[PDB]
RNA sequence: GGUUGCGGCCAUAUCUACCAGAAAGCACCGUUUCCCGUCCGAUCAACUGUAGUUAAGCUGGUAAGAGCCUGACCGAGUAGUGUAGUGGGUGACCAUACGCGAAACUCAGGUGCUGCAAUCU
RNA sequence: GAGAACAGAAAUCUCCAGUAGAACAAAAGGGUAAAAGCCCCCUUGAUUUUGAUUUUCAGUGUGAAUACAAACCAUGAAAGU
RNA sequence: AAGCUCGUAUCAGUUUUAUGAGGUAAAGCGAAUGAUUAGAGGUUCCGGGGUCUUGACCUAUUCUCAAACUUUAAAUAUGUAAGAAGUCCUUGUUACUUAAUUGAACGUGGACAUUUGAAUGAAGAGCUUUUAGUGGGCCAUUUUUGGUAAGC
């Protein structure tokens, strides 16, 4: 590249260069009605990595974003779910966890209990007459592409069922066919309790056995068949609604102990004196 | 000097003839150019010269100016 | 310069006033420099005036 | 004929800064403006909506109205031999808070603190600013600083 | 250990002079030769020399992936007798070649179809090329991980037992 | 101190060529019954975390590196400019008096900082 | 720039580089890159009721434009527009 | 011209302090765009004569420029602020706003006097009605367009 090209080049924002933040979408998500002054706008941040799901409630400030509550799919094993921490049903459980956890912290857990008879029915969190309105958050999917049946709307369904008020439509949930303008509650209910995974286990086992051993090997070791994950998801939902408070994992070592270990494997910069010595030595070579 | 004197009659206004203290068409003084040339910092390209600086990669400043 | 002369109460030729020396007043004097003569008074000059 | 369009003679005024094109940073949209705040106007060329006229570029006013994405600013304009008040509906991208008075509020706070601490002990609180004063007397030493004589240089060409 | 060369895709291109029955007839063979419905391309502009105009639907092509592309490549290398020139290899690690008739691959003559040539082009890469294709955190391949002309030629010699002019 | 999610300022952060990376994380990677999307499960979607790899991404370091940033009685009080004279000069223009004051150039130093939450020898 | 039968400087296909050197009905100047450009999907807000404001200015009219209020709609998972 | 309401009150063809806006002078072209002199080192299965030249490009340089070019960028002019219609504490109203007495706006009650918030000046400040003449201009310094120039 020429010197003129580099001098006149304008670098994008750091988050844009890394490819994580869509600033066109962020502006419309964060900007608040100026006649509401310092009223925060809360986003439901749902991000999917490999073998992990992250849900956060985030408001914006000049210094930086502030987290109100967080939930991770890797914390599910304390509620009953230990296999498939990234599937559609895992997103629903993580969405339910963040909804109950946020309401308890604010003090609105007795009001707006949500729904405990889930059957795949599309419904919003209605406000109670003569009382506080439900806590409102907006779904933030980031760079995820909007497709019907995607996992990101699964976390949306769980958070809405947990008592939070999230505005959404039903045409992106599994069970919606574009031919007609309605949703199928039975198919949606199947995905909530891992119906799509149970049917595969039944069909895969009856087709071939080397694949059913390569996949779902953890289920065979821990003695879970294809008609038992229905109950453990139900048990996990009840357990989440019992104690949704966050408990941090106990730290084996302190932070300063961690720092000493990491500094050993970190390479350090050189001084200006030793940079000149290398040049002088290289000239004499 | 006489050649430039004859050219003055073709120009309106006043012009002066000055003996420059630089070496040819370079921007270096007469004794300063001698110092750089004897130190091997001057290389001829066409009708002009290229100089050696203390900046840039050594692998590019070593192949050029081998004497230095 | 005409405005500054009015603010220093110098509205006719051969009129004089005392001025305290600060940064706010030294910039005033530079604007009226080609129209006035000024300097540092002594005790005798002040007494006789 | 002559041309007097809305954005005439604004070739350079509404340009973006060098290597500063593109989207607007989010801190512009996060600032809070209230009625009575003092703001200054600087049009952003990439936002064509809510754009002030070129006359108000570089002017300072007071907010009188707050709307969804815009504020209302009061501007005094000199027309003929009098000043008239002008009301502008401007989006928040074209304004910012004025620092001409945020520092003044600091002096107000500092005056009260010095007024209170002197209320119990010392008279003549002396809470007024003063301009630069003439220097006082001082002594200059020549120890290691003996004056060196300078002279004007002769004329030379060095072309 | 995880930088082994592999075939990303195999695209077959048939550049037809014009549109109409001629183009769709050439599209028929790609339907059963690759088992996939091909796509057609329209001319960018108008020349009035080659006989084409803007959006004239002049060409047809189709790309295939997986082991099926290798089977088609094997059947396409019999025409060249495992012999390619020093050229046909790009500096980016890709190679391709063209043939004059399609019946030699085993296609029945079918006078209702006719005779057409084809262009074969193969794109080579290494595992980890998703980083350039994924939507989020899109990046670039490191220099040592890139495919060069020499590596592709050497890879092309170790298998197929072929030679390069 | 390392890593991840969401950020703020938006190159001291970019670009080129090399080298190094324990743990966790991230990633590449495996599969196509189901929702979904394609000429092509490459992109997009779903399923498994199982079969594998730190090769790449990623992070850090190296370079009399390019660029960028900061500073300097470096250039320079130079160029320019407000005000003044019945100043110079045929003119073009220039000098002086009271004030303000550059850019290029030269040289030196620097090469991201930081907010919220979670996690790890 | 490097590659592929007819195929050549310009037909179609592939890869690499590419801060916009393209495009955005028109004159010119601004502005714009996961867009304001290209392609695809759905639509009629190019709607209803009357006020305030900016430019030309006498602070008259006309033209054009800006920000809201009260309705009714379009689009999107949504914030929004 | 007639006055009217008031009289220490705020004002000012001015400076200072603090904080904005601008793209002219100058400067720049081994920085973008557009002009422009000279060679040098490379590059062609891809210009054309000839068995090696002339053009084309690319790389590092070189001379000279721009009212309708520009990274940088003055001087002079120019916006706002420097308090009682202010600051601080506590808590009243609402159909607006907030997940929420959360916020927004306007208030009750309490405290802080004129070195009460830079300089200088202030033939007093503020305000209203009505009507005359005028609506051919010209000259000088500086900036500046057309024109060879002009008492143009
Ligand atoms: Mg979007
Ligand atoms: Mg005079
Ligand atoms: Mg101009
Ligand atoms: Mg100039």
């Amino acid at each position: 590249k020429s010197s003129a090209y580099s001098s006149r080049f304008q670098t994008p924002f750091r988050r844009r260069r890394e490819g994580k933040t869509d600033y066109y979408q962020r502006k419309r998500l964060v900007t608040q009605h100026k006649a509401k002054y310092n009223t925060p706008k809360y986003r439901l941040v749902v991000r999917f990595t490999n073998k992990d799901i992250i849900c956060q409630i985030i408001s914006s400030t000049i210094t930086g974003d502030v987290v109100l509550a967080a939930a991770y799919s890797h914390e599910l094993p304390r509620y009953g779910i230990t296999h498939g921490l990234t599937n559609w049903a895992a997103a629903y459980a993580t969405g339910l966890l963040i909804a109950r956890r946020t309401l308890q912290k604010l003090g609105l857990d007795e009001t707006y209990k949500g729904v405990e008879e889930v059957e795949g029915e599309y419904e919003l969190t209605e406000a109670v007459e003569d009382g506080p309105r439900p806590f409102k958050v907006f779904l933030d999917i980031g760079l995820q592409r909007t497709t019907t049946g995607a996992r990101v709307f699964g976390a949306l369904k769980g958070a809405s069922d947990g008592g939070l008020y999230v505005p959404h439509s039903e045409n992106r949930f599994p069970g919606w066919d574009f031919e007609t303008e309605e949703i199928d509650p039975e198919l949606l209910r199947s995905y909530i309790f891992g119906g799509h995974v149970s049917q595969y286990m039944e069909e895969l086992a009856d087709d071939d056995e080397e694949r059913f051993s390569e996949l779902f090997k953890g289920y065979l070791a821990d003695d879970i068949d294809a008609d038992s994950l229905e109950d453990i998801y139900t048990s996990a939902h009840e357990a989440i609604r019992a104690d949704p408070a966050f408990k941090p994992t106990e730290k084996k070592f302190t932070k300063e102990q961690y720092a000493a270990e990491s500094k050993k494997y970190r390479q350090t910069k050189l001084s200006k004196e030793e940079r000149a010595a290398r040049v002088a030595a290289k000239i004499a070579a | 000097v006489e050649g430039l004197r004859r050219a003055r009659y073709k120009f309106p206004g006043q012009q002066k003839i000055i003996l420059s203290k630089k070496w040819g068409f370079t921007n270096l003084d007469r004794p300063e150019y001698l110092k750089k040339r004897e130190a091997g910092e001057v290389k001829d390209d066409g009708a002009f010269v290229k100089f050696l600086s203390k900046k840039g990669s050594l692998e590019n400043n070593i192949r050029e100016f081998p004497e230095y | 310069p005409r405005k500054v002369l009015q603010l220093l109460r110098l509205t006719r030729i051969n009129s004089g006033t005392f001025v305290k020396v600060t940064k706010a007043t030294l910039e005033l004097l530079k604007l009226i420099e080609p129209y006035v003569a000024y300097g540092y008074p002594s005790y005798s000059t002040i007494r006789q005036l | 004929g002559k041309s007097h369009g809305y954005r005439s003679r604004t070739r350079y005024m509404f340009q973006r800064d060098f290597r500063k094109h593109g989207a607007v940073h989010l801190s512009t949209y996060l600032k809070v403006y209230k009625v009575g705040d003092i703001v200054d106007i600087k049009a952003n060329g990439s936002i064509q909506k809510g754009m002030p006229h070129k006359f108000y570029q570089g002017k300072t006013g007071v907010v009188y109205n707050v709307t969804k994405s815009s504020v209302g600013v009061i501007i005094n304009k000199m027309v003929g031999n009098r000043y008239l008040e002008k009301r502008l509906n401007l989006r928040v991208e074209h304004i910012k808070h004025s620092k001409c008075r945020q520092e003044f509020l600091e002096r107000v706070k500092a005056n009260a603190a010095k007024r209170a601490e002197a209320k119990a002990q010392g008279v003549a609180v002396q809470l007024k600013r003063q301009p630069a004063q003439p220097r006082e007397s001082r002594i200059v030493s020549t120890e290691g600083n003996v004056p060196q004589t300078l002279a004007p240089v002769p004329y030379e060409t060095f072309i | 250990p995880m930088r082994d060369l592999k075939i990303e895709k195999l695209v077959l291109n048939i550049s037809v002079g014009e549109s109409g029955d001629r183009l769709t007839r050439a599209s028929k063979v790609l339907e059963q030769l690759s088992g996939q419905t091909p796509v057609q391309s329209k001319a960018r502009y108008t020349v009035r020399t080659f006989g084409i105009r803007r959006n004239e639907k002049i060409a047809v092509h189709v790309t295939v992936r997986g082991p099926k592309a290798e089977e088609i490549l094997e059947r396409g290398l019999k025409v060249k007798e495992y012999q390619l020139r020093d050229r046909n290899f790009s500096a980016t690690g890709n190679f391709g070649f063209g043939i004059d008739e399609h019946i030699d691959l085993g296609i029945k003559y079918d006078p209702s179809i006719g005779i057409f040539g084809m262009d074969f082009y193969v794109v080579m890469n290494r595992p980890g090329a998703r980083v350039t294709r994924r939507k989020r955190c899109k990046g670039t391949v490191g220099n040592s991980h890139k495919t060069t002309k020499e590596d592709t030629v050497s890879w092309f010699k170790q298998k197929y037992d072929a030679d390069v002019l």
